[PDB]
RNA sequence: GGGGGACCGCCAGUGGCGAAGGCGCCCGGCUGGAACGGGUCCGACGGUGAGCGCGGAAGGCCAGGGGAGCGAACCGGAUUAGAUACCCGGGUAGUCCUGGCUGUAAAGGAUGCGGGCUAGGUGUCGGGCGAGCUUCGAGCUCGCCCGGUGCCGUAGGGAAGCCGUUAAG
RNA sequence: UGGAGGUGAUUUAAAUGC
């Protein structure tokens, strides 16, 4: 890693859009858990190793 | 003792319900009616090629004997030290799949199958292949028949068919049936 | 004799294989009769020669007079051992039936590991060091 | 054909798990630990640990139940100069189960625990990641990373054997 | 090229000497 030369984690920041609603969500690029869309009530992101598994097409914008 | 001989009975074995009357199979005995449940193991020609082949040794039983003419039905399959050494490897895994089967027949079966798995990462993914394996079989001797569910099993269809599901789950190699054994007979209604 | 359609018979051969003995035993296809019964301490006078390659030769040459008798002509042999009481090795007696069976003109089928051998575990004699020498 | 008790070869790995003793048929329920990605929460709560407390193979002991194989003692044979043995044939306690006691070992990695620092290489197990392959399952492989488990070896240490990012620096 | 296991093992070779 870098833990004496500043450890940085892996991650990043990316804008979701709702395939179903059109709800702009901000999401951890390691979904840890079921991440639910607040006008849907829809499952964007599905929770297994290192990065969260993202349930189907879901549209993105990589920050 | 001092058959002349003629204390010497002979029977001839005529083996249905998984072929018709297997002609193979001869039989001498000294007195009438000491065989009436004696088993016999034949290699089965009546397929030349797997039942010959990779199916080398099934007992069959004669449950009746009239006339002086042997009855026979299956009662089992084992294969040889021959088989089992032969096949299994290192680094990977050999597995072994029971089931307690129950046809609607009225017929209980218990096979006992035995793939061999691809190489490395063992898991629950082989119990899974245990898993996949009970439930098709179970499935597939509630819709079939006994009779015939016993020509499928002893072919190399179910080894077949157990591959190309659990191929989808974690691929495996060299499954087969390595032996299978009468639970009960009796019927349906006693 | 019910009629028979095939002519020929066959009559498959128990080979028991010890260090200390050689016993050959053919039988009927079914198992369920015994022609002839046949072991290496008949053949000679003493223990040493109980096993070897000849008596379990002599012992299947005798056995086979009488199988030709009866009409078997075929047989199966199935090499077995003691195998959980000892090693399951066969002894001298293997390559000495088959060749016992070859100049007898008994034909030759399916030769076959049948041997005894445990699944499982159970305690033999012989520990600490194990046996000794 | 029937009955009984023990155990689970190959699998099986230079493999895994466990604090340790230790642990291995398959299936399900209950349950301990552990890894990793994200540090999301607490905000020094930490280390070690005399006394003290607890777990601890086999053997032994206690009470009850069980007993195939095996087998101290023991009973025969051989061997042998003699044999209280090696080898062979019988054989009780015990070995198994339940409850309790006992608390020992070359209980070893003969290496107390915790933190930081100090060339590397390779194999391996599990987790992550970027790809190619795909039977579309991380199934087959390449590399970086994290945790563990071996071997080889630079600097150094050592009396030497050896140890050497799993330290004995 | 050097290291670790798993099991055959071999009785045909005899006690002692200040």
């Amino acid at each position: 890693m870098a833990k004496p030369i500043i450890p940085m984690p892996r991650s990043r920041f990316l804008r979701v859009k709702c395939i179903d609603c059109g709800n702009e969500q901000i999401v951890f690029s390691h979904p840890a858990t079921k991440v639910r869309c607040l006008i849907c009530g829809a499952t964007l992101v599905e929770p297994t190793g290192g990065k969260g598994i993202v349930k189907a097409k879901i549209l993105e914008v990589l920050e | 003792t001092r058959d002349k001989w003629k204390l010497k009975q002979w029977y001839i074995i005529y083996a249905p319900d998984f072929f018709g009357g297997v002609e193979v199979g001869l039989t001498p005995a000294d007195d009438p009616e000491k065989v009436l449940n004696r088993v016999v193991e034949v290699t089965l020609k009546d397929v030349t090629g797997d039942f010959t082949k990779s199916h080398v040794k099934l007992y069959f039983q004669v449950y009746d004997v009239k006339g002086q003419n042997a009855y026979t039905k299956f009662k089992g399959m084992k294969l040889a030290r021959s088989y089992i050494r032969s096949l299994v490897r290192r680094k990977t895994t050999r597995i072994d799949g029971i089931f307690n089967i129950t046809t609607k027949d009225g017929y209980k079966l218990r096979v006992m199958a035995m793939a061999i798995a691809m190489r490395r990462i063992q898991t629950s993914q082989e119990r899974a292949i245990r898993k996949i394996m009970q439930e098709i079989i179970y499935k597939k001797a509630e819709e079939l028949n006994f009779k015939d569910f016993v020509l499928e099993s002893v072919n190399g269809k179910i080894a077949a068919e157990i591959a190309k599901e659990a191929k989808k789950i974690y691929p495996l190699r060299k499954a087969e049936i390595r032996k299978i054994k009468v639970l009960e007979e009796p019927q349906v209604i006693a | 004799q019910v009629n028979i359609k095939k002519k020929e018979k066959w009559g498959i051969a128990h080979i028991y294989s010890s260090f200390n003995n050689t016993i050959i035993h053919i039988t009927d296809i079914t198992g369920a009769e015994t022609i002839s019964r046949w072991s290496g301490g008949m053949v000679v006078k003493a223990d040493r020669d109980e096993p070897s390659p000849y008596a379990a030769m002599l012992a299947a040459r005798r056995a086979a007079e009488e199988a030709l008798e009866k009409g078997i002509v075929g047989v199966h042999i199935r090499v077995r051992a003691p195998g959980g009481s000892k090693s399951k090795t066969p002894g001298p007696g293997a390559q000495a039936a088959i060749r016992a069976l070859a100049r007898a003109g008994l034909k030759i089928g399916r030769v076959e590991d049948v041997t005894p051998i445990p699944h499982d575990g159970t305690r033999p004699k012989g520990g600490r060091r194990g046996r000794r020498v």
